[PDB]
Order: C-alpha cells, then structure tokens, then sequence
C-alpha cells in the first residue's frame, strides 16, 4: 500500500 | 440491434500500422548464397521482405495525422500505414510521449478520412463502446462492449494515467486502436489490457480523447510534451505520523527524496518536509500535485509552503524541465 | 444504448471486501533487528499491515446485511467493507452456507444504499444483465452480458445448485458482486467461472436472487441455514446400474449408502431399496427429492415408500439436521 | 432489453453432439478381474462407456437433416444427437467437406424444428450476434457480441474460407454451432477461433450461411461437393516482376507449379507462365480463380491464355474433378 | 455418477 | 507471399 | 591406474544398434514433388532413409550371436549391427523374453570377436566394473564405477530380475550394453537406471550374465523361454495376519486371487487362501516360489499344501506353459 | 582393483532408517464406510500403515548409538532402524544439532556392528573413498569416489560447516549414510549434494568424522551441544578499510552488530568496534572466532580488545550458552 | 589406494578465472540514491565489487602463460586469476582460437607452479584420469574417471575438434580446467559436456594437450592461430553417386559451393567438381582435407586435381588467410 | 505388496 | 557478493 | 550421415 510519486 | 452506422462513420479513419524489414529467403543446399556460390539461383534476389505489423492509429485530422500508442511505434525504423480503402503510405514520427503511452505519426494523403471526436468527460459508465484496432494481425475489426469504470490511475502502467475501462475484446494488436461511442464519436485510443492469459478477459484500458488531444496538440507544436519538474520522491503521510495538527492528509504529502541539485533542492526543501502548499495549492493528494507540477511552466518561480520540526517554513523554488524518464 | 441509469441506480449497494495480515517487512542489513542492534532504525514501525482483497459484497438492507459468497469471506481474520462512496467498517460475519456458497455480513453504518431486488425466476436466456464487481484489483467494475442459460445444476460446485450462466465477464475478485438485469434489480450474486485461463471467457456462473434470500433471511434468522437429512447415500438408476442390482428394469433413485445412526436407519433403509415416495411425494427426480428433505423441517415424522425386493415397504422417519461437510 | 425472443426463436434447432467410446474399468485388489478371481464382483460388465462431447449441430430441414463441422464429425463412429427438449437419436452422416470443414447428418425423428434462415450478403459489420452451442459440455449455451468483420478468407484454416468474424464468446465445444442474428436467422456456423489459451479471447469464426447451404446441398444430392480442377498451383504478381506489358494484378496470376497429368498438364501450361484468363474471363488474382474453377463442371473445355516469354498463347484444356486432400 | 446425498 | 491450387 | 587391457578384451565385441525408417523429404516452393514439377528438379530421390540409434548389443558367439534387451529391439522393422571395427551389417530377430527384457539377434559376419563370459555369482559388491555401450549417439563409450549392490529385485522394471547394480555412469544409448568385470570379461547386460533427470546419477542396473545367458540357450532351440504356470497372484504373509497358527513367511505366501481356466482354478485353489507348500518346497517368500514354478516344466503334476479356514488342505494341480504379457 | 573387503567392514554398521504413517485403504462404491453403510463389508481392516525410508545412519557404538543428519530424523514421530542383517528395532532420539545437521539414535540390540573410525584430519584430496547408504529407498547401494576437497566452509548449508567434498555419486537417500576410506573406516557422514537434477552430477559433501564424533559425544554427555555465546554480528576488514591500525590485519572482525542484553552487550562491545583480540588470541578470521567462541565453556570470564574510533579498549565479558536457531 | 600424489604434483598449476560486473548497491527507502537525497547516505561506499566466476585456467608456464577456453574468457574486461595459494592477479588476453574454443592469457607473478605434461598420443581408453577445476564456485574440486574415448571429432560444438571423452564429473564451471593423467600429467582442457540436466551426466570432453599446444604456440607468436583457405563447401560421395568410376572414399570430396571471390573459386573450381588431390594428397575425407588445408600456410600455390564432367582437370590456388566466423 | 504371478 | 558480512557469536 | 565440411 505504500507507493511514491516523482515530480 | 445494430452498431452498423457507428462502424460506418468510425472505421474508415482507423489504420494499420506495420513495419517491414528484409530477412533472406529459405536456404538451400544448392541455393547461391552471398558467401558460396552454388548450383542454383533463386532468380537472383539477395534479401527478402518480411512485413510484421505493429498496431492500430487513428487519424485525428484530414491534414494526415494520426494518434497512435508509444509502445506501437518506439523501435520501428520505418512504419507503414494502411487505411480501410486500401491505401499505404509511409508515415513519419511528429514525436512521442512515453509518460502518456501516446506517439503521434504524420501522413500525405489527398481525400484522408478523419475521426469526429466526442467528450471523454461525457463518458459515464455503462454506455456501450466499440473498439477497433488490428487484433492478432487477423484484420480490421470490431469489438462492442461498455463503460467499466473512468478515472484508472494507480495501475503503474505510466507515469500519467486517466484510463477508460472497457469490456470490449482488446487483444494484442488493439494497441493505438480506437475506442469509440455508440455514435462513431472517438472517446480513446485502446492502450492495455489486464489478462492473464495475453488475451481478452473484458478488462481493457484507453486513453481518454481530451488528454490524448493535449498531448497531441503539445507534440505537434513544440515537439514534445513540455512540463513541470521540483524533482522530488514524495509518499502519503500515514496516519500513524498524521500525529500533527493537520488532520490526516490534510494539506499533507512527505518529502521521500529531493532530486540531485533538483529546483526544489536548490531552494532549501530537505528529506521529511511536509508540502503543505506547492504554488499556493493544497496539495493533499501526490497524483494532483504531480499533475500541477506537470501543467507548471518550466521556469515559474513559485512558492512551496512545507511543515518541518513543527514550524511552516515559506520556501522559493525555480520550477524545472522535467527530465527523459 | 446506455445500462448507466441502471449503473447509477445499482454501483452504490456494490461494496468491495477486503482482509488485513500483519507482515515482517524485508530486512535491511545495517538496520536493527529484533534480536540485534545495528547502525541505524525505524522511527515508529516494527510491522507492516497489507492489504488483501477478497472480493465483492452486495448490500441488501440498510440495517447493513451483506450478501458475500462463502469462499470470499472464508478463514478470515478481518474482513473491511469498502463502500463506493469511500467509507470503510468493520464487518461482522452472521453466517456462512457451504453448501449453496453464501455468507451474510452485518455492517454498523447510517446512509446504507440497498440493492433494489427483482425476480429471478422472471429472468431469460437472451436478457441483458450487468455484472458489477471488484475483479484482480483494479477497481469497481461493470461489466455487460446476456443470461446465456438459466438454472444450471450437474456442475458440481455445490451442494444445492441453481445458477444462472452468463456472458458478462466475471473475473476473479468478482466473485461476491452483483448480476444486475437491465432496469439495475439484482438477480445473481457473481458466484464461479469454467475457465482453461483463469480469466473470463465468457462463462460465469451467479447464484440466483431467489436462493440467495432464502439464505440470507434463514442465516439472519438463526444462523445456520437449517436443512433437513434423511442420512440416504442415492444414485440414479441407469439400465446397467439396475442390472447389477438386480433389478431388470427399474428406475429411480436407488440407495447404495445409509448414514450411521441417521434417519434412515433408524426407519429402516436399506442398501438396494428404490424409493418409491418420499413424504407422500413421488420420488422420481433425485435432485427435486433432495431439495425436498432439505426444506423438510428437522424433527418431522415423514412416510418414506419403498420397493425392497420387488416388495413395497411402508417405513417411517424421523426427518434430521443436516450435518456440515 | 432481450434477445430471449431470438433465442425462443434459434434454440430449438441448434443440438449437441455425443459419441460413446468403450473403456475397460479400474481395478480393485479385492475385485474380479477380466482374467483373476478376488473376493468380491461388480455387478457392471468390463467396459464402460463414456459419453463424450464433440460439439453442436444446427437442425436445417425438418426431415432430419443437420449442420456441423468436418472437424466434429470426423473419426467418430457413433454419434449421437440431444435436442432442446431432450429428444435423443442415432445420426447417420450422410457426406463431408473438409474443403470447407463442414459435414451433414441424417436424423429421423417427427415433430423436428428446423432453423430459420438469413442472408449472409445482407450482414454489416456491428450487428448484433448470438452464438448456440456446447461450450465445455456446460450444456446449451447462448453468447451475444456483434459482427466484427466479413470475409475472412486467406487465414490459412480451410481451403475455402469465407468466414464471419464475432465477437461473441465461442469456445470448444461450440463449433458446428449456430450463429445467428438478432431475429434468430442463420447467418453461420461457427468453426474456430483465434486464442492464446484455446477459450474465447473475442476472436471467432463463422462459415457463411450462404456457403454452408451451397454444401449442405450438394452434399445431400450426390454424397460429394464435387469441385473443378484445373491441376494447376499458382501465386501472385507483384508489379515489379510485372515490368513486361505490365498490369498491376490484371491477368496477374504466375503459374508456380503443374499437378503431375493434370488436366493443366495436359493442355501445355508450364511453370512459370503467367495466367491472363481463364475460361474466357480475366483472371488478376487466386482466390477468385480458385473460386472460379472450382465452381465449373468437370469436363467443360476452356481456353486458358497466358503470356509465356512475353508472347500470349491459347491454351485449351479440360476441367478436372479435383482430388481430395 | 448421478449420486446425491440426503 | 502465399500460394493458391485448383 | 588403467583399464586399457580390459577395454581391448571387451569393447571390440559391444556393437551399437540402428534402425532406418525412410523420411519424408522435406520441401521447397521453387522444386518438384510428385504432385506438382515446379522450377527446379533436384538430381534426388522422392524421400530419404533416415537412421536412429537404438542401442548397444553385446556380440555372445562367433556364429554372430548378439544379445541385447527386448525394450532396445521391440517394434523396430529392420535392425543393423554397426561393429566397433566399422562392418555394418543387417541382424535378424532369433526371439524376445520380454519377462527378462532381453532379445537375441543374429548376424552373420566372419572374423567376429566373441565376448568373454565371467561368473556373475563370483562378483562381490565393491568390485571395479566398466560399462560399454553407445549412449547418447555419441559413440561407443567406456565408464567404470564399482558394483553398488546384487541380487536386485522388486524394482518392479521386469517381471524375473536379478539385477547388478553399478555407480559407472550409464545413459540412454547403453541399452544392451555390456557390464564387465576388471579383466573386460562380460558380467551383465546393461538394461535400466534410476534418474531424477533422465541422465546417469550412478545408479545403473544391468541383468547377470548367468540369468541372461541361460534364457538366450532357451531362445536359441525354441523361440522363446518356457516357464511353469499355476496362475496365482499371491501376496507376502504379514505377521499380524499370521496369528492364525502360523508364523511370517513360514511356509506362506496368501492368494489374492487365481486365474480363469489356469492350472490353479482346475486344482481348487481360492482367493484367500494360505499356500505352505509347493512341488513339497515350503514357498516362505513369493519371488523365490514364482521363479520356482517357471522352473517346473509344464504338464507336470504337483501337489499344494494350503491353509484354509484353520484347516490344512492337499490340492494337486498340473502346471500349464507360462502366457505372454 | 577391488573394495569388496572395505564394503564387508563398512557396510554392516549401515542402516537404513524409516517411518510408518497409517493410510486409509482404498475405497470402492460398494462398501461399507465409518460414514456409511454398503452392500459389502472389508473384512473389518480399518486402514494400512505404510512404511516411509528417512535415510540411512551409522552405528557408532556397540551399545547401539546411530549418528544421522538432524535433516533426515526432524520431524518424523517413529523412527525404525533397518539392518543390513534384516533386524528392525524403534530408535529412541538422544538429541540433535541444528547447528551442524547432525543426529544421534538409541538401539537396543545384541551383537551390533560397530563402525571403525577414521582420522578425517589425515584424509586426502585424491584418495579414493565409498559412500554407503539407501539412496531412492532402493536397499543400501555402495558408489566409489575421490576425496574432491577438504575442509569446505562457505557453502551456506549449516552453521558450522567442515565438509568433505566427494565424487562419488551420493543421491537423496544417503543422508546419514557412511563415507568411508579404502580400508573401510568412517571418514565421514554424508548430508548434502549440490545438483541442477537432484541427482548426483559429482559433487557430495559429508560431515567430517573429528566433528561428528565430537557432536554426537556431547549430545550423549548433555541431550545438546553446549557452545558460547557473545552475540555477536561480523564482517571481514575491507582491504582499503584497514586505514588506521589495520597494518598486519591483526583486527579482521568489524562488528556488524550485537545480541540485545547479550554478554559481549552487557561488557560493553558496540556495533562499529573493531576486535583485534578474543580470549587474549587472533581476531583476523570471522570463522576461526565463531569455532573459538563455541568451543568455550559458558561461565568463564575472558576479555575482548575491541579498536574504537582510534583508541584501544579492554573489554571483558561472561562468556553465554548459545541460544537454539 | 591413493590419487593425493599426482593432485600434489597438478593441483598448484589449475587456477580459478574472477571477473567483475561494476553494479551500485540496489536501491532501499531512506538512503541517498545516485539521483535521489534521503536522511542516510549509504556510509561512503556508493556501489560495491560483485564477483562472477566463470572457469579454471592452467598455468602452462613460470612466464605466466596461462591456458582456458575461449568461452570462458569472451566478453569480459577484467579476468583476475585466482591461485590454489590465494595469489590473485589480474590477466592480459594474448590472443584467442574460437574454432577449437581456447585461449592464451598472460600473468606476471613469480614462483608460479607449471603444470608437467602428457603426450595426448599416449592415452588409452581405460586409463585413469582426474579432472581439476572449479564448477559452482565451491573451489577447486577433483574428480577422477576414466578414459571413455579418444579422437571424438563430429561432436559438432568447434570447427576443429579431437576430443578425450572423459568419466569424471565436470560440471559448469570446470571449463578451462585440466585433464590431468594418473602421474598427474597434463593431457586435456575441460570444455564441453553432454547433458540433459545441465550438470554431469557422465560424458565430459577435453581438447588434447597435442592440439591444444600447438594452438597456444601459435597464440603467443602470432596474437592468432594462421589457418589455409580454399573457400570451398564439401560433402561425401553418396553411394549411389560414386556410379561416376569413383571409389567411395577416393577422391570422396565433392563441392558443393565455392566461397565468392575466394582462393579456390579463383582457381577456376565450380561446384560439381569432384576433388581427387589437394596439395597431392588425396582428398579422401572432408575433416582429413580440412586439418590438411587449415595446416597449409597461406600463399603457397597448391595444384588441385579435380573430375569435372567426366574429365580430370588440373587446378592451381593460391591459399589464403581463413577469414573469421 | 501383492505383485507375485506365477 | 564476496561481503558475506554475517558471523555470529 | 552426411554433413558438410567448409575450408
């Protein structure tokens, strides 16, 4: 459950 | 009763798209050959030619272009279009968007029949579709399903997603093939399917038109599709660490990582800030401001409001080119 | 065409079900260990809860009764029922049923949509249904068929089988959902599928509306669904079965088992006895008669008539509770 | 919304077909043996037979006649056809066309329903269409898609192709099954499918009703589809081997080999000659002369010209009957 | 095998 | 590129 | 040190065995076949004569005796003997005892090198051993590994067996090989392996050459081994079940069953039944009872001491010539 | 050369080791079950237990102790003990080393076979040795090798590893089994084999006889082994990290971590430490440490010189009991 | 009996061949990333040394010329030779041989063991031999067999081949290894095996010291080995085709196919021509002609006797350079 | 067990 | 991966 | 069989 996002 | 009409006004602006390539011809013992001369000739011909197709495009405009998927067209040298009327043309790559799975192709062609479009955001769900596209290299043809769901994300297909979910058949050769209306009206290109077997199970996945115009508009123009870039790795805050003032993930998102001399590390954002703010926006959800941060003009200066060691802290940073995946 | 209004009118009393584990996270090399103190360590965490979807819920009342396939909630730890609307309670099971795959689940929450029900048994071969469910993840889905046949036991599931066959894809999360008829009333819960792939091709398998209420209103009732046992072992009579037997010509049911201790033998069957009439029915088909002693009420004086060497023998039972499998 | 109508309509003509194989049983320790003496005997002979399911026939006359596929017929002694209303008789084939994979049963049973028929020239692509048959010996199943495209020839199954393509669900145990429109006519049978994992994918394949019925017919009349055969084995033309009085495809057929005394053989063609016409009629591509040929009567003389070291000749031969496979 | 248990 | 006989 | 001397002895009398099945000819679009004459006509047959290496085969006599396994030669048409010394000659079956899985072949070459027999009850466990035969297609191949045990049975490969067991790698191709002694004098016929993989884990099996030269005589004045017949199936005595005055394999071995019509049914001999005596030999364990009947000669009466229901039975039976399989 | 002489020696003090498992017999249609009553009765046998082989053991002791891999005997309620003599007894578990896979048995028998040991220290790469034990349960099987290697460490099998590295084919079924010398002396307990097949490719290792001789004696001595304890985690001295104080690499330990409330964390060592001394002896090697710990007796206070951040510390500590896996 | 004396004497020369892969430590959450900042970096160490091993080498000289195969050395940087006394160097390749699959390396070290050698025409089949070298990166490991055959050409894995089949197990990761005679005596390099498990099946090959001398001679002079070129294609007279006054064997090399441009087709050969002598030696066998021309140094004008057509035709080429694969 | 025939 | 980096004591 | 040897 634990995702990231790279922005 | 019949889906004739929808078929008749939206098939003929849907192309194939393949690919050739020369590979030599079946060897013999006694066939001459480019290292041995033997007793025979096959006429005299060295190389033979193996076309292989590639996928479905659409053709957006009557001025020659065509939306197609990324995945079709990355590592095809030559692509050759071929419409409904028999036609084939060779096409040429106006660019491509990998973050979106989205190329666009350019064609000559006199008389070129073009997609009416129709409005992704009109779509609800349980509205029947149909799909074409090149499925297995059988053909053109055909596949009428509905609406499962709108707004896929979190699938980890791209980078940015806002997919169609469709019952239709999609196979393998569906890819950059249309998704179309009850009326023959586009509402998306067909990208992915979930299936366990590679095949058809009913969960398809399509690029909404209204983002796929956007990208194509932006690859048309500028070559490419420009956006925003911070550079930085960002995860949920946890309720567990939701300990502070804010209320859950309101106004909050963790700073995992900064980018290596990134515009957000230049302007002093250090790992485990809290983005309250990104360019006086909540910010409570890492997709949205992800996509802020896309739509952000490379060179904007704008103001990043983060919550660290329980004092906000009023940050500027110099928003960049976001880098080649 | 659209199904959306009966989209609307049917996706909110479709809940996604969920289980929780607490897990051991991958292990690090430098980071301490339970039993071992390293360089560094976690802020607040020693465990990682994980997700893990079991499949669909259809909401029946806004009491909170929730129609589940037994296999979807079995051995579970904690089941989570997610609701369209985004909200999340606890669930407490009521019940499961085995034999015809079904549980109840109980749910604390104001503002409950319910699931407008229709008539099963109105249904055909050649409706259009809806099958609404959660399949590999990916999210509410909807997905459109026909009712490709209707009542369909010999599959050998189930003890007690009534199932419709539909053409809508069924995927695996999606068993628990809803079938819908066009109008939105549900007439199915998505129960099994016949695939070589483990993915939809075209065959799913629901558990019609009719069987299903019994069920639930038995299971919130008392908690068992209670069903009745005669303890006979029955096999059809075939031409070469009888010859075997003995019998040249005979047909109907023929016992070849009698439960220790059970009604039966308390009564007098015997291995070899054609029944002739159970309970003053004619006992010619072998799964009507089951049905019947299974809704014979437990502790019921029934007349069973037998033919026992070309004799008919007048015995008389006490009807039983069923054992569990 | 139904096609319960159309299928109220189509079901009843469309059967099953079984075929039995002997089996030897599985022994026991204790048991009888074919040749041992143990402790105890079944009453059962050695063999048993097993009741195996190879497809779905379509009812076409209402004397008995019905439609499958070659592919269902072939090596099966008995076979053994289950109507809707469980109707079950003995098949007697009456011929066969592997040419085009389809084969005729003979039955004799009294109030028969026959199939109403349609038009395969009057089929669009995105009509709907419903598939009868066996999928999986799950028992008579009613699948619904829509035309996905016509004439799928050159797909390299059968010697003649002109198929229906479908979307509807069709697996094994479908084929020989009816395809049909949204009224319940006989647009197809359906044959094969395209797939990954042998089960519907939304690729399927239909002989034309057209078709079937020009075999059904012969068939019944003389036992044979008799064919005209030229002995003659051709390929395509290509416009840059068509430099010499070049016509891109007209009269572009190039003689690639000769049947040893065939009736071409005969007539003097030689390999590598160029077929501008046949049987005074211009001859620019394969199927359409292979079509051509095969539908004009053995023994008719034609003259067929081509033009051999770029000079045309006149050759005269006899129309053969073509060979089977 | 038609067998039934009741 | 394929072949046809009769 | 080195086995050379071993190796000159032995490997010139191992031979490989072939079989040639003519294969189809493969084809070419621009050549000819029988059909069809196309562009090219090779200076060819229509097909050729392929070969496929069966086995090894151990050469027994100077009169151009060979002896292999039954399962190396068994439905093979045509069998060549290829020598080590290069001579390739045609061998004729003599006769199979598939019940030792040997065969005997003849061929008839001058200056053939005979083998040297050994006495495989001379051997002991722990004695250096080498295996010749063609494993693999790879040629004729020398592996050397000790004797790992004797006497081997049970195995449940043959139906009469007392195997040789080595560690010298042995592998497909080594079927009717020799096992030798350290003096390259023959002490078995390689037959069987155990493999996980299918290749050589060291342990190899091969029948002694005393049992397998014994059923080649047996092979060469008749065409087949004659054995003694009763047509029992008996099974090992457990103590448990011998609590009935008698103890674990004294004089016993219980019938599980008798044969119809066998020598065994016309004597009275039942399922059940405790056997203590045979020919007056107490017949404690079933294989060295088994192998004593073969030894019987048939039509000879014999007397069977039985116990049956506490009661001690004289039964006389005439033995019948053992059937094939 | 022959070994039949050392195979007469060791072969004997070999056994072969198997469990028991009762099974339920099988079942037909038309018998009596607990559940239910049949046409026919079993004769009253309720189930058969089954025999299972474990693997082999070596007797040590005329007193009968076995020594086993623990891996061969954990888990495994009845152990019986197979002789080569044909005598079966239940052996009684003494005790088991996790830590080496080694397992000591308890006999209680006349006249038993005693092993002879050998000096493992004064084995050889080269010299030819024999492995006996039931490899595929097939009876004991004798192979015959070379000494591969001595010594081996590193192989990530057990905690403490010395293993003799052999050629000779050793297959499942050989786990505490014999390895023995020319003469017939215990050089070793096989236990492990390194293969892509699961079968022998030649490479077997075996517990020494110095170790194994060791462990079984302490296992007598206490029902385990009893080993030191100072909980303590270690990697080797980086080439490069041997910056300060790291000339001659007298300190070859880093400590990599350490037991929570463990001796060596009571006294003081900290994760980062640097040892140079143990018990006032060499640090260098990881492995000679960890034998040296082990090998110290729990009560006895010894000091540790630990390299601190560029200073020298004189630790001391109370030497623990090592805690199980 | 021992093997430990010829292991003393051939152990020190056979080394194990390192490589390294450059690969960054894998990526975790809180520690700085080669793109990415985090709250740990991962201390100094960015990346670390992966070690791959890929064979074993002998070392064939003091010089430190070192002896492998070409498989095992191509495509890699850095080789670092690893000695049985734990010396570790980096290597230089001399030069390679891939149609004999060898290799030559350079190292500077000094006291470095040389390997003693056999005469590869010495040999028997028979003889004991041990293989050193080092499979699944266990260590140097030996193994001992003995010799299966001698001159094992057409194994088909190099253009030039005389393999030693060998008993002793190889396995991967003992190709560059040493097949080392009883005394110790260097006779082969391990290369290839034959398998189905893909580890020892018993069938192991080595590339002779005689051929593999002379190649690596050849390598230290030249960087290469220098073979003749005829560029000619040859088969075997079939039977059936020695009807042209041809013994089977005599003048048995036929062309098939002339390289283009190449020293023979220079020479006026065309294929057809049947070649009776090369270099007047008579072309009996295509692999004899092939070593004989390969051995011809290139440049020399050869005369080339040839049967065309019935006539016998003298030839005259200029051999040249063998061009690469 | 029970595999003995003669 | 020669760090093995694991003994324990 | 027969195989083909290039030089």
């Amino acid at each position: 459950d634990e995702l990231r996002w790279v922005f | 009763v019949s889906y004739a009409n929808a078929v008749s006004r939206a098939a003929p602006a849907v192309a194939n798209l393949y690919t050739t390539k020369m590979v030599s011809k079946p060897s013999h013992p006694l066939f001459d050959d480019p290292m041995f001369r033997r007793f025979f000739g096959d006429n005299l011909p060295q190389q033979k030619r193996m076309e292989s197709s590639l996928g479905s495009a659409v053709i957006m405009s009557a001025e020659g272009y065509l939306l197609t998927n990324n995945h079709v067209t990355a590592g095809a040298d030559q692509i050759i279009v071929a419409l409904r009327d028999g036609r084939e043309t060779i096409a040429q790559l106006v660019g491509s968007d990998p973050e979106t799975d989205l190329a666009v192709l350019k064609i000559d062609l006199k008389n070129l029949p073009a997609m009416t479009l129709g409005r992704s955001d009109g779509i609800r769900t349980g509205d029947v579709c149909l799909a074409i596209g090149n499925p297995f290299g059988v053909g053109q043809t055909v596949t009428m399903g509905i609406i499962s769901a709108t707004g896929r994300n979190q699938l980890g297909l791209n980078t940015y997603e806002d997919f169609i979910q469709t019952d239709a058949a999609i196979n393998p050769g569906n890819s950059g093939g249309a998704l179309v209306d009850a009326a023959g009206n586009l509402i998306g290109i067909n990208t992915a399917i979930f299936s366990k077997s590679g095949g058809s199970q009913g969960i398809g996945f399509a690029i909404p038109t209204k983002l796929a115009l956007e990208v194509m508009q932006s690859i048309i123009e500028h070559g490419q599709v420009i956006r925003g870039w911070l550079g930085v790795e960002v995860k949920a805050l946890t309720p567990e660490l939701a300990e502070s003032l804010g209320l859950g993930e309101t106004a909050g998102i963790v700073v995992a990582g900064v980018y290596r001399d990134g515009p957000a590390a230049r302007g002093g954002l250090l790992p485990g800030d809290v983005i309250l703010t990104i360019d006086k926006q909540e910010a409570s959800d890492g997709r949205r401001s992800m996509n802020q941060v896309a739509r952000t003009r490379p060179g904007q200066k704008i103001s990043i409001v983060v919550l660290r060691n329980g004092q906000k802290v009023n940050l500027t940073a110099e928003v960049g080119l976001r880098p080649p995946p």
